[PDB]
C-alpha cells in the first residue's frame, strides 16, 4: 500500500497473508503451508533525471509452531534509475536469466521450479549488480537489455570463506523484444563454480555453469500465452545430488482473464536431464501439467485452485534425488495490501 | 543395430516370448552390451 | 494504527514494545522480560454483502543479544465476511475453544495458562478452517457461534511427515450468548491425537483429546467480572510431560476499571490433574492467585505489576514436568501503536 | 517515514536497505554483506508534561541464501519524558558509556570497535533502565546527564540461569557538555560480572568490569572533529578470548559536510592491551587508520567508500583472538526511508 509519499520520496509498505493448503500423496509437502511476506518499495527523486530507490521482501512462514522461528529474505537491494542511461542496483536480487523465464512462472500456485534459489543467476540469490536499460536508451521501442555480474557467494569454511556464505546446492545478460503482445527475449548467463561445488558428492565435471535462453510472449485482450526454453549445463539442481551436466527446460503456460475475475490457467513444463552422472543417463528432473485456476474478488484478495498433474515416475532416481513424483492440489485464500 | 557394440543374431516362432533381459538387466547398469537383431532363423549376419 | 485507508480497502499496521521484568525465585524465569509485536490487520470491501480480510500478528522476543535470533509467528489468516451469512477463514488462528476461554484471560500480564500455543484447539495453532457467526444470522441477537476444523499437524519424521511440522507438545464449535453485559458461552472440541503422541513417553493413553468448557462474564459500568470452567480429557500439557488425562481447569477474574486509568484485578485460576499416569495420581498442574493492576496512561501507553501469588508445592511431580511453583513478579512499561 | 500522526499520538516506520560489498584480503569479512533494518519510533503525547514513548530497531542480514534466516533485535523499549524532571525507559538499549563514545562512531561504515554489542554498558545490550536529563532541569543548557542500572543477564545454563540469558562475550553514568559546538562529556560505568565469565576460559581476573572515558567534540559549519578516549578495567573483548584486564582505547575523526553532498572523513583508531593474560602482555587488540567517504544524493538516498587500512600484525596473538588484522575496503549504496 502506498503509505507514506511526501516530496520527492514515497513509500509503499506491503504484504499478504496466503492461507494456503496442499493435498497431495506426498506428505513431505502434505497439508498446511499458510505463509505470509511483507515488502517495501522506496523512490525518492533526487533530480529529473535521476531517482533513487529501494526494495525488500521477505516471507515468513506462518505454518508452524510458535515454537519454530522460520522465514527468509526474498529480496535486498538499493540502485539509482539514471533516465537515458538505465538503472543500477546492487543487492540480494532475481538473476537475469529471470527476465525471460519468468515470462512463464505465473501459474495460480505451481510452476516457476525448472530452475530455484541461490541457483547461480537463475533466479534470486545474493551479491547481484544488474544493469538495467528500457527502450534502448529512449531510442527504440520496448527493446531492451540487462546485463548483470554476481560475486562468488563461497563457504561458510577453512578454505575459500566468503563473509557472507553457504552450502551449495547454493554457491549473465538478456535483451527482449516488443511491438504489442508478443515478446522474444533471449538471456544467456555463465557462472564460474567454486571447488565446493565440484567434488564428486553426488552430480557436475562442474567446470561454468551455464543457462541459454529464448522465450516467447503473446499478452493482450485477456489472453496470456508465453513459453520459454532454456538449456543448462551445470546448473539444474537434480535434487540434492549437485547439479545436471546438461538440461533442457520446457515450459508453456496458457491463460484467460475473465472480465468478471477468474482466471482458468493451463501449463506444461518439464526438465529433461542429459548425460547425466553416477548411472541415471538420460532422465526428467521435473515433468507436469499444470491445470488451475485463481478468482480475484478485487485486487487486494482472491482465492486459487491448484492442481500438478505429476508427470513422472518413481526410481532410485528421483527418490535419490528426493524429487517428489506425486500430484498435488492447493487450494489458497489470500489477502495482500 | 549399427551404433557401437554387438548383435544376438535371433529367429521365428515363440523362442523369443522372453528375447528380453539380455538387452534391459543386460542394461541395468550397461554390461558385454547385447542388442539382439532377431529374424526367421540363425544363417543371419 | 490505521495508516492506508483508500477506496473500499483498509490497512493497520500495529504493534508495541513492551519493557517487561520478571522477579522470581525461579532464575528460569527470572529477569529482563522486554519483547515487542507487531502485525496488520486489512480489509478490502468487494461489495456491500461481502467483504475480504488479512491479520497477521508477530512477536519477537526483545530481551537477548544480538547474538540469538529468537521470535516467532503468532496468527496469520486471511479470509471473507459474508454479510447475513458469517466469516471464514484459513490459517494459524486461535482454537474455538478460546471464544469462552478468553472471557477470563485479561490479567495484567500473567493467566491464560490453563491451556498454551498448537495446544490441539484450546488456543493458538496451525491449519484452521474457521466459520463464524454473528447475530445467528442477524435475527436473535448477540447468540453466536463458531464452527471449525483443524487439519492434523504431525511429524517433522518418516512416518505421518506433514509438511509444516513438529515435536508434539505440539500435534470444534462454541456458542455463546448476550443480553447486556452476562455471556454465557460453552465450546465443546475434539481432536485425533497422533501416533507420535501416543507412546509411553511421559503420559495420555491419548485418543482423541477433549475439552468442554463453559463460560460466565459480566462486563458494564467498569465492572469486570468472569469465570471459565472447563475439563478436558488427554489436551492439558502438564509438564514437557506429553498429556493429562482428565484435568479441570477453573479460572475467575475480577476488575475495576477507573475513570482515571487504573484499573485493579484479582483472580484465581487452577489446573486440577485427574488420574495422571505414571505414578502421580491426582495433582495439580497450576495453583495461584493472581492480584495485581496496570494503568492507562492513554490508549497507546501504561504500566502494570502483576503478582501471581503462587499457589503450589516443589515434587518429583512438579518437578519432573518443570512447572514453575513460585510466585513472580512482572513489572512492565509499554507504548503500542 | 512519519506515517500515522493523528490527536497527540505520532508513528514512524523507518528503515533502510544498504547494497554494500566488502573487499578485503580476510576471505572472512571478504564479499558481500547487503543487509537492510526496519524500526519505528513512537510518541503519544499524553499532556504536556508527559509524552509516552517506543522505539524498536531490527535488522536483517540480506547477504544469505533463503536457506538461512539470520537478522536479530537491536534496540526495543518504551519510556516516559517527564517535562523538567526527564525521560525513564526500561528496555533493550545503548549503553550510558555510549553517550560519549559515540561523539566519534560516525564513519561512512568502519569505527565504533573498540567496543561491542551486549558487552556490559560500553554499547546495546539487553535490561536497560534508564534516566537521561536535557539541560540540567532547564535550568543550565547544554548541560545533561544519564544514569543508569542493568539487570544481570546471567547463563542459559544449571548455576545462575536468567530467563533471557547468554553466552559471555555476553553476560552506569554520564554528564557532557555544550556552548556552541565543543562537547566534552565524561562517562563512568560499572558491572558486577558473572562467575560464567571468570574461569580461566580465556582472559580478565573479571571482578567488575569498568569504563572511564572522556569526549572532545567540535561541530559547526560543516567540521565535524572528534574524539574519544577511554579506558576501561576487565571489559574490553580480546577477540572471542575473554577480556582484557586493562585496555586503552583512542578514537579521532575529522570531517568535513560540502554543499553539494559528498563529505570525506579521516579517522584513527586504536585499542592498547595493557597487562593481557596468557602470555600476551602488553598487545594491541585494535588499531587502524580509517580513511573513507559517504556522498548524500539526499536525505534519503546516497553512496558511501571506506577504507581500513589496517594497522595491526598478525602474531600467535591476534590470531588466537581471531582479530581481523588485514585492511578491507567497503563500497555501498543505501536508500533510507
Amino acid at each position: 500500500a502506498e503509505v507514506y509519499n511526501k516530496d520527492g520520496n514515497k513509500l509503499d509498505l506491503y504484504g499478504k497473508v496466503d492461507g494456503l493448503h496442499y493435498f497431495s500423496d506426498n506428505k513431505d509437502v502434505d497439508g498446511d503451508q499458510t505463509y505470509m511476506r511483507l515488502g517495501f518499495k522506496g523512490e525518492t527523486q533526487v533530480t529529473d533525471q535521476l531517482t533513487g530507490y529501494g526494495q525488500w521482501e521477505y516471507q515468513i512462514q506462518g505454518n508452524s509452531a510458535e515454537n519454530e522461528n522460520n522465514s527468509w529474505t526474498r529480496v535486498a537491494f538499493a540502485g539509482l534509475k539514471f533516465q537515458d542511461v538505465g538503472s543500477f542496483d546492487y543487492g540480494r536480487n532475481y538473476g537475469v536469466v529471470y527476465d525471460v523465464t519468468s515470462w512463464t512462472d505465473v501459474l495460480p500456485e505451481f510452476g516457476g521450479d525448472t530452475y530455484g534459489s541461490d541457483n547461480f543467476m537463475q533466479q534470486r540469490g545474493n551479491g547481484f549488480a544488474t544493469y538495467r536499460n528500457t527502450d534502448f536508451f529512449g531510442l527504440v521501442d520496448g527493446l531492451n537489455f540487462a546485463v548483470q555480474y554476481q560475486g562468488k557467494n563461497g563457504n561458510p569454511s577453512g578454505e575459500g570463506f566468503t563473509s557472507g556464505v553457504t552450502n551449495n546446492g547454493r554457491d549473465g545478460g538478456s535483451i527482449t523484444y516488443d511491438y504489442e503482445g508478443f515478446g522474444i527475449g533471449g538471456a544467456i548467463s555463465s557462472s564460474k563454480r567454486t571447488d565446493a561445488q565440484n567434488t564428486a558428492a553426488y552430480i557436475g565435471n562442474g567446470d561454468r555453469a551455464e543457462t541459454y535462453t529464448g522465450g516467447l510472449k503473446y499478452d493482450a485482450n485477456n489472453i496470456y500465452l508465453a513459453a520459454q526454453y532454456t538449456q543448462t549445463y551445470n546448473a539444474t539442481r537434480v535434487g540434492s545430488l549437485g547439479w545436471a551436466n546438461k538440461a533442457q527446460n520446457f515450459e508453456a503456460v496458457a491463460q484467460y482473464q475473465f472480465d468478471f475475475g477468474l482466471r482458468p490457467s493451463l501449463a506444461y513444463l518439464q526438465s529433461k536431464g542429459k548425460n547425466l552422472g553416477r548411472g541415471y543417463d538420460d532422465e526428467d528432473i521435473l515433468k507436469y501439467v499444470d491445470v488451475g485456476a485463481t478468482y480475484y474478488f478485487n485486487k487486494n484478495m482472491s482465492t486459487y485452485v491448484d492442481y500438478k498433474i505429476n508427470l513422472l515416475d518413481d526410481n532410485q532416481f528421483t527418490r535419490d534425488a528426493g524429487i517428489n513424483t506425486d500430484n498435488i492440489v492447493a487450494l489458497g485464500l489470500v489477502y495482500q495490501f | 543395430a549399427s551404433k557401437k557394440s554387438v548383435r544376438w543374431c535371433t529367429t521365428s516362432p515363440a523362442e523369443s516370448k522372453k528375447c528380453a533381459q539380455w538387452q534391459r538387466r543386460m542394461k541395468k547398469v550397461r554390461g558385454p552390451s547385447v542388442t539382439c537383431v532377431k529374424k526367421t532363423s540363425r544363417f543371419e549376419c
